[PDB]
RNA sequence: GUAAAGCGCACGCAGGCGGUUUGUUAAGUCAGAUGUGAAAUCCCCGGGCUCAACCUGGGAACUGCAUCUGAUACUGGCAAGCUUGAGUCUCGUAGAGGGGGGUAGAAUUCCAGGUGUAGCGGUGAAAUGCGUAGAGAUCUGGAGGAAUACCGGUGGCGAAGGCGGCCCCCUGGACGAAGACUGACGCUCAGGUGCGAAAGCGUGGGGAGCAAACAGGAUUAGAUACCCUGGUAGUCCACGCCGUAAACGAUGUCGACUUGGAGGUUGUGCCCUUGAGGCGUGGCUUCCGGAGCUAACGCGUUAAGUCGACCGCCUGGGGAGUAC
RNA sequence: AGGAUAAGUGCAUUAUGUUUAUGUGGUGAUUUGCCCUUCUGUAGCCA
C-alpha cells in the first residue's frame, strides 16, 4: 500500500499555478509563495496523502466503466494514459455539457456515429460533390475524437474522472447532477471540497494523474484484488 | 514633550517613591504633566480643537481615576485633587 | 439522462405564466415560460421554472424540471415540531404549533402547496414578498428548519438526538 | 466590552461547529460552569473540565450526529437589562419537547423539564433551535 | 434596535382599513350641493367626468361624484354622501346617494346598486 | 449600505448595564403559606321558556390586589483581589494631525534694455479677444503673489467630515518591543459642552492666472443650458459668527469570537537580507475567496457572519429637510 | 569633474478617453391556459 505515497515524495509539484493569493481553501495540504511569485512542492502532500490514498481502493473494487474526462494543454496525454485499460473509457478532445444530462440524445448519436465511421472508413461515403463529404469526414473525426469515452461503453460510468479543474469546469458540473460520485485530482488554484475523493497535487503531466493510477502503485492495485470475490472470479488483467 | 527629569521627580513626590509608575495618585500626575505640556503649546494659539480632542482625553480618564480612587480612600483623593490644584 | 423522484399520487400545481420577447431582433414570438410545484403529500424541495413555445409543452417541461435535481421530504403528523420563522429571498412565512382540530386555513395556490407540505395546521401569517412566484417556497425552506418526532420522553429529547450519531 | 457573558460564551459554542473545533476554551463564570453540567447531561455538550482559578477556564467537547449539529443554534433569551422571570405555569416547552430550554431556580440551574417536574419558576436562561 | 431602545424612546404606530378621506367620524353625511363641474378627465381618457361641490354641515367643503344619464341634480339641493375615491377625477374622494334625502332613486347602474339607490338584481 | 430610517463627530454626568473570585448584604427574583377576586349575557358544567335567541345555580377567565416565611442559582449594593478588560513610565518608529518660525527654483504675468517681424490666441471646428503705439518668441536683469511635481501609494495622520512644497521649534494622538507598575479604575450615553471641507462672511493680508455677475462671441426655433473670450466680487491667506454637505470601517459606539492567503506599506526576529519578496510575530490599510448573509450589486476575520450591552432613527409617494 | 545607475534603455497622449440644436399619449397574440404516478394529493379539477 505504502508504495503510493512512496512515489509522492518523488513527484507531486507544479511550483505555482495561478495568483498571489491562489485559493485559500486548499492552503493547509500546500506550500505558500517565495520571492514575488507562488511556489507549491510535493512536501505538503504527503502528511494529507498518509491516510487519503485509501480511495483509489474504493474506485478499484467496483471498476468495469469508468470514464476520464477534462483534458488540457499538458494534461490531455495524462488523461489518455491513466486510462490507457481496457476497462476504462477515455476522451482526448475537449468535453462539453449534455454528454451525461441528455445522455439518451448523446445515445442516439452515437448509434449514427458507429454507422457512418464504418461507412468513412471502407470508403462508402462518396457524393458528386467531394467538398461536402469530406468536409462532414473532418466534422465526424472531430465527434469520434470528443466522444470516443463514452462511444464503445455499455452506459453511464461507475465514477467519473476529473483530471483539470482549470478550465474543464463542466465534468465536474455535471458529475454532481447525476449523483455519480467523483474521482479527483485537485491543483492548488481548486479547493478539495465538493467531491468526494482527491489526489493532492497539480493538474498537468504524469506528476499526480498516474504515478498512483497505475502498475506501479499498490492502492488502485489492492482495489482490484478485492473484485476477484465480488462481481467477477478473475479480473485484474482489465485495469491498471 | 513629556521627559525623563519630570517623570522620575513625579514617582520621587506622588506614589511610592521607586518602580512605580502605574497607580492611581502618580498615574493622575503624569498626566497632569502632559495637560500642563498641552497648555504650552496652547501659549501660542487657541485654533488648536485636533489636538483639544486629546486633553479632553487626559482630563476624562482624570475623572474615571478620580472615581476610582475615592471609592478606595477618600485621603489618597482629597490629598491628591488639592496637591494638584486645578480649577477656581 | 438523470435519476428522478415520484410520490404515487399526481400533483400539477400550475403558478405562473410568462411570454419571451426580444421586439426587433427576430421581432416577437409566440414563447412562454412557466412555473409549477411537484410535492410529495408530507413535502420535496421540488420548484420547476421551463419554457416552451406554447403552455402545454411549457408547463410540462416545468413539471419535469420540478423532480431532477430534487430530492423528497418527510414530516411525521399534519404538524411541525418547531415555531421558526421560514425566510426565503424576502419571501418570509411563519409557523407555530396547532391542533390537527384546524386542518388548511389559506387562500389562492398557498393552500394547495401546504397540503402536500405538511405544515398546513401550523400555518401562520406571510410578509414581504407575498405574489404567486416566491410564496410557494413553504415546501422548501419550511422543511430545511425541520423539527419532527422520535422521542418517548421530553427530557429525553435532546439526548435521544445526540445518540442518533453517536 | 461584553456586558453579557453568556451569549458570548454561546458565541464561542457556536463558532466552535462552524470552524469545526473539537474542543472549545474561554473564561468561565460560576453560571458557566452549572450550565455546561445541564448541556453535558441532556447531551449537548459531550463532556466538560473548568480549571485553574488565577484564571478560571471551562473546556468543552461538541455535540455530533451528523458533523455540523444543532450546537450552531443556542440562544441567550433574559440577558442584561432584558430581564425575565417565569413562574411555575409559565416555563419555556421548546421545539415540541425535543429542545431544551434552560432554566436557573433557587433550586440551582437545570432544564424547564426538571423546573417543571419541581414546580419552580425562574430566569429563563437559553432556548437550542 | 432591542426592547430597551424602545421602552427608552418609543415608535411610531401604523394603522391601516382607514385610508380613504371620511369626515364627521361616521360612513355617510348630508350638505348643501354648492356647485355643478362638469370637468377634464384624470388618467389618459376622454370623458368630460360629472363631479358635484358640496357643503358638509360640520362647516368643510368636498367635492364628490355624480352620473346616470337623465339624474336629477340642482345647485341648492340637499344630498348624502358616502366616502370612495374616484380615480379618473381631479381629487374627487366620496360620491353621492341619488336615492337619498331630497333626490330620488335612479337607474344607470349594475356593478354597485344599494349605492347610488337602485332597486331589483338588474332590472 | 443603496428602498422611509446610524444622530456630523469626539468626550461624558443621570439613567440603563457589569469579565472573574472570595467575603458579605438581600433591593429585584422565584417557591411556599394564607386572604381576596358575587351574578349570567362571554367561558365551562347544568337548568327552564314550543328549540333557539334569552335568563339563570355550581365552577371560572373573576381581566384587580396583599403580606409573611424561606432560598440564594441569578442581577443590584458594598470591601479586598485576580487578569481575562483597560490605564501608565522609559525605549524605539511612521506620518501632509495641531499651533508658530525658516526657504529655493520655474511656466503664466509684467517692466526694462538688447536682438528680432506678423500673426498670436482659442476650440469639436469656430469667432469674439490680444497685436504693428511693434505683439508672439528670445538673451540679460529686476518686479510679484498664489503655488510646489514626478517621489505620491489601494501609503500614512486627525475626532468624522478634515490634513499635501521641503525643513525646524512648541506639542498632540497613534504604531511596535522588552523591563516595570497599577489591578474592573469597565460599556453605552437622554441632557450637555466642544469643535467647519467649501463657499457665505466681519476686519486685517493680498492679487500673476482663472471666474458667478456683466458684456461680447459661437450654437440655434432660440440660446439662460452647450462652448469660448474679456472681466469684477470672489478664488488665495489668518482668525472670528450661527458650523452647511455625499459631515463614510458608504457600515452608531466600543468590544469578544469565526479556514486563510496575498497587496499597500511599516515595528522587528531570521535569509542568499536578491527587487514594493519569503518565513517568525504584531501594525493599520487593500485584493481575492471559504463557513454564514443579501432582492441585487456586494459583504466575508476592518462583516453586510456569530453576537453583546447601551443609545440614535423610520412607518407609501409627491408636496417637505420645507412648514409649524 | 554626482545633472554619471549612465534612462533600472521599465516603456508607449504621460490620471476626467470631453464639445457644433430637436420632434405628445395608449395599442401586438386565443372562451376549455387541458394530455407524468398507487396510497398521504393536483393545475375550473378527479383516481
Amino acid at each position: 500500500a505504502t508504495v503510493s505515497m512512496r512515489d509522492m515524495l518523488k513527484a507531486g509539484v507544479h511550483f505555482g499555478h495561478q495568483t498571489r493569493y491562489w485559493n485559500p481553501k486548499m492552503k493547509p495540504f500546500i506550500f505558500g509563495a517565495r520571492n514575488k511569485v507562488h511556489i507549491i512542492n510535493l512536501e505538503k502532500t504527503v502528511p494529507m496523502f498518509n491516510e487519503a490514498l485509501a480511495e483509489l481502493n474504493k474506485i478499484a473494487s467496483r471498476k468495469g466503466k469508468i470514464l476520464f474526462v477534462g483534458t488540457k494543454r499538458a494534461a490531455s496525454e495524462a488523461v489518455k494514459d491513466a486510462a490507457l485499460s481496457c476497462d476504462q473509457f477515455f476522451v482526448n478532445h475537449r468535453w462539453l455539457g449534455g454528454m451525461l444530462t441528455n445522455w439518451k440524445t448523446v445515445r442516439q448519436s452515437i448509434k449514427r456515429l458507429k454507422d457512418l465511421e464504418t461507412q468513412s472508413q471502407d470508403g462508402t461515403f462518396d457524393k458528386l460533390t467531394k467538398k461536402e463529404a469530406l468536409m462532414r469526414t473532418r466534422e465526424l473525426e472531430k465527434l469520434e475524437n470528443s466522444l470516443g469515452g463514452i462511444k464503445d461503453m455499455g452506459g453511464l460510468p461507475d465514477a467519473l474522472f476529473v483530471i483539470d479543474a482549470d478550465h474543464e469546469h463542466i465534468a465536474i458540473k455535471e458529475a454532481n447532477n447525476l449523483g455519480i460520485p467523483v474521482f479527483a485530482i485537485v491543483d492548488t488554484n481548486s479547493d478539495p471540497d465538493g467531491v468526494d475523493f482527491v489526489i493532492p497535487g497539480n493538474d498537468d503531466a504524469i506528476r499526480a494523474v498516474t504515478l498512483y493510477l497505475g502498475a506501479v502503485a499498490a492502492t488502485v492495485r489492492e482495489g482490484r484484488s478485492q473484485d476477484l470475490a465480488s462481481q467477477a472470479e478473475e479480473s485484474f488483467v482489465e485495469a491498471e | 514633550s513629556l521627559s525623563t527629569e519630570a517623570t522620575a521627580k513625579i514617582v520621587s513626590e506622588f506614589g511610592r517613591d521607586a518602580n512605580d509608575t502605574g497607580s492611581t495618585e502618580v498615574q493622575v500626575a503624569l498626566l497632569t504633566a502632559q495637560i500642563n505640556h498641552l497648555q504650552g503649546h496652547f501659549a501660542e494659539h487657541k485654533k488648536d480643537h485636533h489636538s483639544r480632542r486629546g486633553l479632553l482625553r487626559m482630563v476624562s480618564q482624570r475623572r474615571k481615576l478620580l472615581d476610582y480612587l475615592k471609592r478606595k480612600d477618600v485621603a489618597r483623593y482629597t490629598r491628591l485633587i488639592e496637591r494638584l490644584g486645578l480649577r477656581r | 439522462a438523470h435519476i428522478e423522484k415520484q410520490a404515487g399520487e399526481l400533483q400539477e400545481k400550475l403558478i405562473a405564466v410568462n411570454r419571451v420577447s426580444k421586439t426587433v431582433k427576430g421581432g416577437r414570438i409566440f414563447s412562454f415560460t412557466a412555473l409549477t410545484v411537484v410535492g410529495d403529500g408530507n413535502g420535496r424541495v421540488g420548484f420547476g421554472y421551463g419554457k416552451a413555445r406554447e403552455v402545454p409543452a411549457a408547463i410540462q417541461k416545468a413539471m419535469e424540471k420540478a423532480r431532477r435535481n430534487m430530492i423528497n421530504v418527510a414530516l411525521n403528523n399534519g404538524t411541525l415540531q418547531h415555531p421558526v420563522k421560514g425566510v426565503h429571498t424576502g419571501s418570509r412565512v411563519f409557523m407555530q404549533p396547532a391542533s390537527e382540530g384546524t386542518g388548511i386555513i389559506a387562500g389562492g395556490a398557498m393552500r394547495a402547496v401546504l397540503e402536500v407540505a405538511g405544515v398546513h395546521n401550523v400555518l401562520a401569517k406571510a410578509y414581504g414578498s407575498t405574489n404567486p412566484i416566491n410564496v410557494v417556497r413553504a415546501t422548501i425552506d419550511g422543511l430545511e428548519n425541520m423539527n419532527s418526532p422520535e422521542m418517548v420522553a421530553a427530557k429525553r429529547g435532546k439526548s435521544v438526538e445526540e445518540i442518533l450519531g453517536k | 466590552s461584553m456586558q453579557d457573558p453568556i451569549a458570548d460564551m454561546l458565541t464561542r459554542i457556536r463558532n466552535g461547529q462552524a470552524a469545526n473545533k473539537a474542543a472549545v476554551t474561554m473564561p468561565s463564570s460560576k453560571l458557566k460552569v452549572a450550565i455546561a453540567n445541564v448541556l453535558k447531561e441532556e447531551g449537548f455538550i459531550e463532556d466538560f473540565k473548568v480549571e485553574g482559578d488565577t484564571k478560571p477556564e471551562l473546556e468543552l467537547t461538541l455535540k455530533y450526529f451528523q458533523g455540523k449539529a444543532v450546537v450552531e443554534s443556542i440562544q441567550r433569551v433574559s440577558r442584561p437589562g432584558l430581564r425575565i422571570y417565569k413562574r411555575k405555569d409559565e416555563l419555556p416547552k421548546v421545539m415540541a419537547g425535543l429542545g431544551i430550554a434552560v432554566v436557573s431556580t433557587s433550586k440551582g440551574v437545570m432544564t424547564d423539564r426538571a423546573a417543571r417536574q419541581a414546580g419552580l419558576g425562574g430566569e429563563i436562561i437559553c432556548y437550542v433551535a | 434596535a432591542t426592547v430597551n431602545q424602545l421602552v427608552r424612546k418609543p415608535r411610531a404606530r401604523k394603522v391601516a382599513k382607514s385610508n380613504v378621506p371620511a369626515l364627521e367620524a361616521c360612513p355617510q353625511k348630508r350638505g348643501v350641493c354648492t356647485r355643478v363641474y362638469t370637468t377634464t378627465p384624470k388618467k389618459p381618457n376622454s370623458a368630460l367626468r360629472k363631479v358635484c361641490r358640496v357643503r358638509l354641515t360640520n362647516g368643510f367643503e368636498v367635492t364628490s361624484y355624480i352620473g346616470g344619464e337623465g339624474h336629477n341634480l340642482q345647485e341648492h339641493s340637499v344630498i348624502l354622501i358616502r366616502g370612495g375615491r374616484v380615480k379618473d377625477l381631479p381629487g374627487v374622494r366620496y360620491h353621492t346617494v341619488r336615492g337619498a334625502l331630497d333626490c330620488s332613486g335612479v337607474k344607470d347602474r349594475k356593478q354597485a346598486r344599494s349605492k347610488y339607490g337602485v332597486k331589483r338584481p338588474k332590472a
